[PDB]
């Protein structure tokens, strides 16, 4: 029963459900419910609650919005979350005039780092990292959100689904059609991320595969094989594919001090097997004076 | 190797110990049994060739199987429900494309309809507790596989084969966990394909010396010199296939010289 629930008003729709800001008639918590319609569905509860749920409930951690409850009513399935205010989405284009100051760029960069850290080391794959689902409170914290498109990996990995990342977050291993990809991709969106922070608006933003991908190659430079040992065989990978120069990062991103753009190249690293970890990227030097501003 | 192996390694000993089903439950179970469970696990292997589905989705089935039996009474005659449920859950939360859900009713004859099998996935999910990401041997047995000297694709196969038998007989496997029941698989396969024993490098990450995997390699030894005589024959058939080597073709060894 959702009876001690009442909805305050709808926040969004991400990978799958509907999400409201909804109140605990009794305790007065405020929560966000994420609803999902079985009798609409043909083929009962989706993969992508199964994987949200059992996933979530194994991930506790500052930097990882928590689930609180899931109820199955009458053909209906509700996940009940901690309620964050908004999201990193609407507080760019809030600071789009101004720009988010770097101190704060710094520890909100620092923590998706160690909660993606604490999702690779428990072998969950994030998949679609972008600031939508990234979630913010008034104290300074960043969470990261939506696990919809999650899903647990092995050691070594298999092939997974290849329809995964929003386009404008999605690593270059993906648009190239690799038989493997793992935690880089995460890396990669995280990178994209960054770079968005810093510049207030979206480091690739492609209108197709194609467009996508000649957006990075443009800014990073054309792959081969030197910079990428494999690149030229990858599945989707043409000889046509025209060849640009690689970019200074100085045009890139301009507000960004060396040690920002030394971070930054590693995790927009062509191979992804040289690109860099999360565990390894919350050792650089650039996070060495990282405080915990409040918005 | 990536510095979060370690890592995983470790965190999914640690849910192996949590994710574990009760070793006496099938006592406790007034109208089914070790044998009624073997049917159903060998017929999930075959479901499992017939819509090429993963090895992993095999082993998370079973241990949801197990997991379920370990606090619910079931009939015979509801058996094959709750294991063709905890299939499709299992399809669901490991597989690109899994099958639908009137493709799991084809496959049980009509047995069930279509509602019966929703509703025991919710069920499943309930006695669960939506935990569902299990640690499995087939999880152990690929993280072992990277320690070989070198990458041997026909003790691969014999280690599968073998890890993969280990789920159709809850006596004795049910008293192991997959870490170990892996390792043993790991060394016997090892064995038999190279002469070659449980390597240094293994011990060090798992802390098992081959000496502590030894009552689980006894128990695994007889299995694999019975499997030809056993009732339950879907994983030989399937092991013969080139894909796997025909490795369930190959001699067990006699002796293991322990
Ligand atoms: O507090 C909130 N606010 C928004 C969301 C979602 C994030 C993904 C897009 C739809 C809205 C949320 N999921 C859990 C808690 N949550
Ligand atoms: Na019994």
């Amino acid at each position: 029963s959702m009876e001690n629930f009442q909805k305050v008003e709808k926040i969004g729709e991400g990978t799958y459900g509907v999400v409201y800001k909804a109140r605990n008639k009794l305790t007065g918590e405020v929560v966000a419910l994420k609803k999902i319609r079985l009798d609409t569905e043909t083929e009962g509860v989706p993969s992508t609650a199964i994987r949200e749920i059992s996933l979530l409930k194994e991930l506790n951690h500052p930097n990882i919005v928590k689930l609180l409850d899931v109820i199955h009513t009458e053909n209906k399935l509700y996940l009940v979350f901690e309620f964050l205010h908004q999201d990193l989405k609407k507080f760019m284009d809030a600071s789009a005039l101004t720009g988010i100051p770097l101190p704060l760029i710094k520890s909100y960069l620092f923590q998706l780092l160690q909660g993606l850290a604490f999702c690779h080391s428990h072998r969950v794959l994030h998949r679609d990292l972008k600031p939508q689902n990234l979630l913010i409170n008034t104290e300074g914290a960043i969470k990261l959100a939506d696990f919809g498109l999650a899903r647990a990996f092995g050691v070594p990995v298999r092939t997974y689904t290849h329809e995964v990342v929003t386009l404008w977050y999605r690593a270059p291993e993906i648009l190239l059609g690799c038989k493997y990809y793992s935690t880089a991709v995460d890396i990669w969106s995280l990178g994209c991320i960054f770079a968005e922070m810093v510049t207030r608006r979206a480091l690739f933003p492609g209108d197709s595969e194609i467009d996508q991908l000649f957006r990075i190659f443009r800014t990073l430079g054309t792959p081969d094989e030197v910079v990428w040992p494999g690149v030229t065989s990858m599945p989707d990978y043409k000889p046509s594919f025209p060849k640009w120069a690689r970019q200074d990062f100085s045009k890139v991103v301009p507000p960004l001090d060396e040690d920002g753009r030394s971070l930054l190249s590693q995790m927009l690293h062509y191979d992804p097997n040289k690109r860099i970890s999360a565990k390894a990227a919350l050792a650089h030097p650039f996070f060495q004076d990282v405080t915990k501003p409040v918005p | 190797v990536p510095d979060y192996h370690e890592d995983i390694h470790t965190y999914l000993r640690e849910m192996e110990v949590k994710c574990k089903p009760k070793v006496g439950y099938m006592k406790k179970q007034p109208d089914i049994t070790n044998s009624m469970r073997a049917i159903l696990v060998d017929w999930l292997v075959e479901v499992g060739e017939e819509y090429k589905l993963q090895n992993e989705t095999l082993h998370l089935a079973v241990n949801y199987i197990d997991r379920f039996l370990s606090s619910m009474s079931v009939l015979r005659g509801k058996l094959q429900l709750v294991g063709t449920a905890a299939m499709l859950l299992a399809s669901k939360f490991e597989e690109i494309y899994p099958p639908e859900v009137a493709e799991f009713v084809y496959i049980t004859d009509d047995t069930y309809t279509k509602k019966q099998v929703l509703r025991m996935e919710h069920l499943v999910l309930k006695v669960l507790t939506f935990d569902l990401a299990a640690p499995t041997v087939n999880q152990f047995l690929t993280q072992y596989f990277l320690h070989q000297q070198p990458a041997n694709c026909k003790v691969e196969s014999l280690a599968m084969f073998l890890g993969e038998l280990s789920l159709i007989d809850a006596d004795p496997y049910l008293k192991y966990l997959p870490s170990v029941i892996a390792g043993a698989a790991f060394h016997l396969a090892l064995y038999t394909v190279t002469g070659q024993s449980w390597p240094e490098s293994l011990i060090r990450k798992t802390g098992y010396t081959l000496e502590s995997l030894k009552p689980c390699l006894m128990d695994l030894h007889q299995t694999y010199l019975k499997a030809p005589q056993h009732a339950q024959q879907s994983i030989r058939e399937k092991y013969k296939n080139s894909k796997y080597h025909g490795v369930s073709l190959l001699n067990p060894p006699e002796t293991l010289n322990l």
